[PDB]
This record gives structure tokens, C-alpha cells and sequence, in this order.
């Protein structure tokens, strides 16, 4: 199924995930896509920090929907 | 003349690099602040009161695309490379253009600390969240300071505040903290130079000496 990740910048990512895939995974996926480092990245889902380990399906995440990320980099 | 010069150094160096803002609101906010211990507005375009702007990472990046020989990334990179006609833009902005390369190098680390406090959390970054175009500019600055050498600084170092600012895995990314470090290391390089010394005072902005 296809999943978008926005960035902070105005580019959507387009993603093919399977629900079962762990946030990791996704996270892997944007790094083949963008080059960003896994350990970089945050991604959000309805204003919820999503966490490695978890799957799509744990946060109920569906076809279509669409995640944001965050470059872990502190002020 | 250096208390009198204070506000067209900075204003000069900003000049060059918000050359391509054309709307010009962004310049003008980098200049202004420079008076200020902190604010509240923050340009990391993320809702944590802090006065958020949700247009402001797209803008900056748009902003700042033009002074690399690349288009960079959506991460950092130490392969993100600022022109070399930029670079002598800004040493240019200070009367650099011909000093010696420990005074050209110097200069750099200075910018480079202070992109360093404009990403901190004082000023248009928070303690989770800062600009990353901002801190790209620092990092991409250091490169320079790399190839051209300082006296006091290593290249571990070097690699070591980049590491920071691009987030490296294992690296402490808070640059509040990098730039009160890169701010001792410059203090330390000017203690007995007063031709670094005035440098730094040419760059630094007064209220964040």
C-alpha cells in the first residue's frame, strides 16, 4: 500500500509499505528515497511521536495516509 | 570605530547571505535580533509561547539554496560545499579578502559560531528543535576552516562540531552548547592575538560576546 511522508519543506515522499512494516523499516525506506540516516528521523502520526519497533497497523496507520517528518537536530 | 561599526558588520555579512531574500522580512529579523539575550520567535516551523511561522523551513531553504555549489539535501551533509565566490563574498564583507589565511580561517570559525547561536535555542531554535539551514551553513563553514587550518583546532575537532551540527548518530546535537564551546575555543585562539581579537569583535555580535 502506499503511505506519504511530508517534510518540513514542502516535498512528499511516497512510500510502498506493507502494514506490518516497523517504523524502522519506513524509516529505511526514506533513507533509500532521501539519504537521511534512520536515527535522524522522527515521524509523526496524528500528532503522535511513532516509535521503532511498533508497526503501521499498531497505530492504526492506512492506505493513503500520510506521516510527518522531523530531522532530530536540538537547539 | 569598532563600537561605532558594530551594527554594519553584521549588517554587511547579512547582506551577503540573504542576498536572495527577496521579500527581505527574514534579513531583516537576522539583523534585529543580534540586540536580543533570546526570543520568542522561532523559525523551526514546528508547534511546541514560541511565535511559529509554518512557511519558514521552506523559505529558509530556498533561501540559502543558492550559496552552495550543490543543491543540498534534505539532511546535512559534510559534503555540502558553500561556493567558493560566497566564501570571498563574506571574508569581503569583514576587509578579508587578501588577509592572511589564519585571519581569513579565524573569521570563518567565528561565522560559523554564529549561525551556531542563531539555530540555538535562544534564539530561533528550541531545546528540541532547531533550523537546519542554519546549521547547515555552520557546518558547510567549517569545511573551510578545515581545508584552510587554524591554529588551536584540530581536524577531530572540526569533524567533531560538524558531527554535532548535522546530527550524527552519537554526536550531542544541541548547538547552545556547541556554540558556547566553539565560543571558548575562539576565545582561547584571541587571548594573545589582537589582530584574531578584532576579528572577532567585527563578528561576533556584542550582546552574544
Amino acid at each position: 500500500m502506499q503511505i506519504f511522508v511530508k517534510t518540513l519543506t514542502g516535498k512528499t515522499i511516497t512510500l510502498e509499505v506493507e502494514p506490518s512494516d516497523t517504523i524502522e523499516n519506513v524509516k529505511a525506506k526514506i533513507q533509500d528515497k532521501e539519504g537521511i540516516p534512520p536515527d535522524q528521523q522522527r515521524l509523526i502520526f496524528a500528532g503522535k511521536q511513532l516509535e521503532d519497533g511498533r508497526t503501521l497497523s499498531d497505530y492504526n496507520i492506512q492506505k493513503e495516509s500520510t506521516l510527518h517528518l522531523v530531522l532530530r537536530l536540538r537547539g | 570605530e569598532v563600537l561605532f561599526q558594530g551594527p554594519q558588520n553584521i549588517s554587511n555579512l547579512l547582506d551577503q547571505i540573504f542576498q536572495h531574500d527577496e521579500q527581505g522580512a527574514y534579513r531583516t529579523l537576522f539583523k534585529e535580533v543580534v540586540r536580543k539575550k533570546d526570543t520568542n520567535r522561532k523559525l523551526t516551523g514546528i508547534k511546541e509561547p514560541y511565535s511559529i511561522d509554518e512557511t519558514d523551513p521552506e523559505k529558509l531553504k530556498k533561501i540559502f539554496l543558492r550559496l552552495y555549489i550543490s543543491p543540498p539535501k534534505l539532511y546535512i551533509s559534510r559534503n555540502d560545499r558553500i561556493s567558493k565566490e560566497h566564501i570571498k563574498q563574506i571574508l569581503e564583507a569583514y576587509g578579508l579578502q587578501e588577509a592572511a589565511p589564519e585571519e581569513q580561517s579565524y573569521a570563518l570559525l567565528a561565522i560559523s559560531a554564529l549561525f551556531c547561536k542563531y539555530s540555538s535555542s535562544g534564539i530561533f531554535g528550541t531545546e528540541e528543535n532547531s533550523p537546519p539551514e542554519l546549521r547547515r551553513y555552520a557546518c558547510s563553514l567549517l569545511s573551510e576552516v578545515g581545508d584552510m587550518r587554524l591554529e588551536g583546532v584540530s581536524q577531530n575537532e572540526i569533524v567533531d562540531y560538524q558531527n554535532r551540527l548535522r546530527g550524527a548518530k552519537n554526536a550531542f546535537t544541541c548547538t547552545a552548547v556547541l556554540f558556547s564551546t566553539i565560543q571558548k575555543k575562539l576565545q582561547l585562539l584571541h587571548k594573545d592575538q589582537k589582530n584574531l581579537k578584532k576579528i572577532y569583535d567585527q563578528i561576533i555580535p556584542l550582546v552574544w560576546q
